RNA sequence: CAAGCUUGAGUCUCGUAGAGGGGGGUAGAAUUCCAGGUGUAGCGGUGAAAUGCGUAGAGAUCUGGAGGAAUACCGGUGGCGAAGGCGGCCCCCUGGACGAAGACUGACGCUCAGGUGCGAAAGCGUGGGGAGCAAACAGGAUUAGAUACCCUGGUAGUCCACGCCGUAAACGAUGUCGACUUGGAGGUUGUGCCCUUGAGGCGUGGCUUCCGGAGCUAACGCGUUAAGUCGACCGCCUGGGG
């Protein structure tokens, strides 16, 4: 997050720099999340949904390669 | 521990004893007594100056030493004895010079236990030496307000005093009504909480246990005529006033301090 | 924990060789041993309910074996009681 | 007895007396035939974040061979004193007698 | 645990059927070996060999005719927590005579139909079919 | 594709005093990457982020990119 | 009933992983409050607004200090635990599990009515503590009405110690134990080997997700961790309401 300016760097670079740094932190991630106080049930349970649908494109992904359309 | 009795009588029904079985079973040393008569609440006009004070069970004084300016001698503590003269217990040390002396018996403190005293104590209960040797942020007890004069502070039950800063000649001190104070440094002060926190979980249970103590009943003002007290009496239960004092001073609310010269002491009120 | 001086000393003379590990009395005063020990554990541990479960198994597995060796034969039944400190 | 490493951490100001220190703990340790098996003063390094207002320090690490309880007034000492800003004692499984990677490369 | 080691051996040939396996094996005991004797004799099994001394086991070499099991159903009947014991004129013919009923009587483990003629009667170990 | 680094060395645990092998690990705001990303084993994972709590603890190295 | 056997069940030996448990410390980020500096007209909030905070100087920003709670990243249909549950790091005490090669006991086993013990959250008793959050309650909106949803506040409670309570969609809506029955891809933890060459493969265990065969099922589906094939014992059910 934290960027010092180089020799040879315009604006528009270093505010690109600055933006790409934000999502590598993930600081605004972190920030949405804590807005709200969830709950002990409901991490696990959006948890548990994010693992199967991850799973669930996962094999999706070999049954597309190994099927054969047209 | 809190002992609490069996309802063989009424005025048994509701007594919680507080049983210490490390208090000492005897008579007391002997030099450190001295008598000390009771008054009734009466000053030398032989007038009632505070009330519902009278009889009870006879005390003889117990010569507490406060000031603990017997510095560099260690000293063993031999008895935890009970002092009627006060709320917390007290502990007979005996230095290794062959001198006798009463101190508030602290929270950790038992026989055979070594307390010290002088700007080389160790940082350990019952140690006395004056706060600019005491770190800041501990527990302490039995501190007084002028260097010399004897230890005034923390004295009750289960009480204790936080060291919570320090600039210069001075020390900032919550104390347990909770309030910041600022008191100099050079004043000695006790490491640990004072013994005996039970003493407040005890309850007297009859209208006679108040008495062996030496309280006499109260009379509300309300049941009393115009006369007598402000609150008066009417036909029936009638209050239609401000509370006030038996001398019409009203209290439930009224702050009563006022002392220009200590105020630039007190950082913070309690609350 | 019972430590591998503590268990192979018991084992010494309560087996008959220092290999009879196995043995119905050496198990007995082997769990006698542990669970002796662990009341020092327990005496100001008294909220490790986790802990204690570990405890009653041996308590309980102590006396199955105990019950077995009354059923096989009272004499080394006795003989052992007495000289381990248990009542029954 | 088992095997210990203690790493502490004193005030950089008061770095002069530093090394008598080594010797009055190490004495503490071997009266009770407690065993140094490593020594590492590394001296002034710069801090990771502010600590009580400073950002420099002496880190002083060292392995023990010793008994449970020699400990306990050692951890204590260092509660109670002023010079060591931090301190951290750790088991370890075996003897470690071999020096560390960063003392290496300085 | 395992209380009924003939309900195992009862359940390994029904699976082993199922499964199309060739063999089965099994920890041997002399009401095992009778059990496996009077398949033997009654043409249920191919052949049963014991091997082992310390750990004897049954290697039972299972039978099968065209794409089927040869054993349709087979099923215990008397049971550790439920023993059945017949008389003589109270012995079960299991499917009508074209199946048999293992029976444990005086003179050995040994069918229904052979027990009937013998007059003895006894426990009702198994049905086969 | 990606394969675990400590495998390649004998290791028996990972070493809270390195600092090599652990600045890596640790990404530009202090934070300490998953095995996702650095294709590093669980069973060292574990003793990673063990041993970076102990460094961030003694100030070898720090919590966040700030302090 | 008697003697025996080692295959079930255990004991010992060396290790490995683990948010398993109880006790005591400690570190960093953040929130709130107090004291002060700089500074000026807003802040805060919403679908839109208002209550509220602020010219008596807020909010913002900087430096000190108090205090309580939880432990970002790691972090993962990962791990551990009988279940409930367990997440910073360290130390003290302690339980179980699994693997390797042996030694040893010799059916000592499974299940379990009553009984006992453990058992989320909320709640109750006494004494503390109380930053954040937040039943109740208050005010402002919304609405035909709004005892709500939204907003600004806010006490109990949430935190600690010791008791009590014994209830949850306490769920895998699937009792415990044992045996047998085609496969495939993972995760996690051991362990034997192979030119160990190596940043390579062949075996063997424990636990654990996904898909699916036979079979079973009313169907959905379960499918070697069964709801398949079977045995032991226990619990329970008998139309919907009442
Ligand atoms: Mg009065
Ligand atoms: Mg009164
Ligand atoms: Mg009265
Ligand atoms: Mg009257
Ligand atoms: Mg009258
Ligand atoms: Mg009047
Ligand atoms: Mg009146
Ligand atoms: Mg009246
Ligand atoms: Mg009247
Ligand atoms: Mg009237
Ligand atoms: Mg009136
Ligand atoms: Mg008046
Ligand atoms: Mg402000
Ligand atoms: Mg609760
Ligand atoms: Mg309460
Ligand atoms: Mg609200
Ligand atoms: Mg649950
Ligand atoms: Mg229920
Ligand atoms: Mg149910
Ligand atoms: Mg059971
Ligand atoms: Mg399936």
């Amino acid at each position: 997050p934290v960027i010092k300016v180089r020799e040879n760097e315009p604006f528009d670079v270093a505010l690109r720099r600055f933006k790409r740094s934000c999502e590598k932190a993930g600081v605004l991630a972190e920030v949405r999340r804590r807005e709200f106080y969830e709950k002990p049930t409901t991490e696990r349970k959006r948890a548990k949904a994010s693992a199967v649908k991850r799973h669930a494109k996962k094999l999706a992904r070999e049954n597309a390669r190994r099927t054969r359309l047209y | 521990a809190v002992v609490k009795c069996k309802p063989t009588s009424p005025g048994r029904r509701h007594v919680v004893k507080v049983v210490n079985p490390e208090l000492h079973k005897g008579k007391p040393f002997a030099p450190l007594l001295e008598k000390n008569s009771k008054s009734g609440g009466r000053n030398n006009n032989g007038r009632i100056t505070t009330r519902h004070i009278g009889g009870g069970h006879k005390q003889a004084y117990r010569i507490v030493d406060f000031k603990r300016n017997k510095d560099g001698i260690p000293a063993v503590v031999e008895r935890l004895e009970y002092d009627p003269n006060r709320s917390a217990n007290i502990a007979l040390v005996l230095y290794k010079d062959g001198e006798r002396r009463y101190i508030l018996a602290p929270k950790g403190l038992k026989a055979g236990d070594q307390i010290q005293s002088g700007v080389d104590a160790a940082i350990k209960p019952g140690n006395t030496l004056p706060m600019r040797n005491i770190p800041v942020g501990s527990t302490v007890h039995n501190v007084e307000m002028k260097p010399g004069k004897g230890g005034q502070l923390a004295r009750s039950a289960g009480t204790y005093v936080q060291i919570v800063a320090r600039d210069g000649a001075y020390v900032t001190l919550r104390l347990r009504s909770g309030e910041m104070r600022k008191v100099e440094a050079d004043c000695r002060a006790t490491l640990g909480e004072v013994g005996n926190a039970e003493h407040m979980l005890r309850v007297l249970g009859k209208a006679g246990a108040a008495r062996w103590r030496g309280v006499r009943p109260t009379v509300r003002g309300t049941a009393m005529n115009p006369v007598d007290h402000p609150h008066g009496g009417g036909e029936g239960r009638n209050f239609g006033k401000h509370p006030v004092t038996p001398w019409g001073v009203q209290t439930k609310g009224k702050k009563t301090r006022s002392n220009k010269r200590t105020d630039k002491f007190i950082v913070r009120r309690r609350s | 924990s019972l430590s591998t001086e503590a268990t192979a000393k018991i084992v010494s003379e309560f087996g008959r060789d220092a290999n009879d590990t196995g043995s119905t009395e050496v198990q007995v005063a082997l769990l006698t041993a542990q669970i002796n020990h662990l009341q020092g554990h327990f005496a100001e541990h008294k909220k490790d309910h986790h802990s204690r479960r570990g405890l009653l198994r041996m308590v309980s597995q102590r006396r199955k074996l105990l019950d077995y060796l009354k059923r096989k034969d009272v004499a080394r039944y006795t003989q052992l009681i007495e000289r381990l400190g248990l009542r029954r | 007895m088992r095997h210990y490493e203690i790493v502490f951490m004193v005030h950089p100001d008061q770095s002069e007396q530093v090394p008598g220190m080594i010797e009055r703990y190490t004495a503490a340790i071997t009266g009770a035939e407690g065993k140094i098996h490593r020594l590492e003063d590394w001296g002034r390094r710069q801090l990771a974040y502010p600590i009580n207002k400073l950002h420099k320090a002496h880190y002083v690490l060292m392995n023990v061979e010793a008994p449970q309880e020699v400990i306990d007034e050692l951890e204590t000492t260092f509660r109670f004193n002023d010079a060591v800003i931090r301190s951290m004692v750790m088991r370890t499984k075996h003897a470690v007698t071999e020096a560390s990677p960063m003392v290496k490369a300085k | 645990s395992m209380q009924d080691p003939i309900a195992d051996m009862l359940t390994r040939i029904r699976n082993g059927q199922a499964a199309n396996k060739a063999a089965v094996t099994m920890p041997s005991s002399k009401l095992k070996v009778a059990i496996a004797n009077v398949l033997k004799e009654e043409g249920f099994i191919e052949d049963f060999k014991v091997e082992g001394d310390t750990k004897p086991e049954l290697e039972l070499t299972l039978k099968y005719f065209q794409g089927k099991a040869v054993v349709e159903s087979i099923q215990r009947v008397s049971r550790p927590g439920l023993r059945i014991y017949k008389r003589k004129d109270e012995l079960p013919k299991v499917m009508a005579g074209l199946g048999i009923a293992v029976v444990s009587t005086s003179k050995g483990v040994m069918t229904d139909r052979a027990a009937r003629q013998a007059g003895l009667g006894g426990e009702i170990i198994c049905y086969v079919a | 594709r990606k394969f675990c680094r400590f495998t390649a060395e004998g290791v028996q645990e990972i070493d809270y005093k390195d600092i090599a092998t652990l600045k890596n690990y640790i990404t530009e705001s202090g934070k300490i990457v998953p095995s996702r990303i650095t294709g590093t084993r669980a069973k060292y994972q574990r003793q990673l982020a063990r041993a970076i709590k102990r460094a961030r603890y003694l100030s070898l190295l720090p919590y966040t990119d700030r302090h």
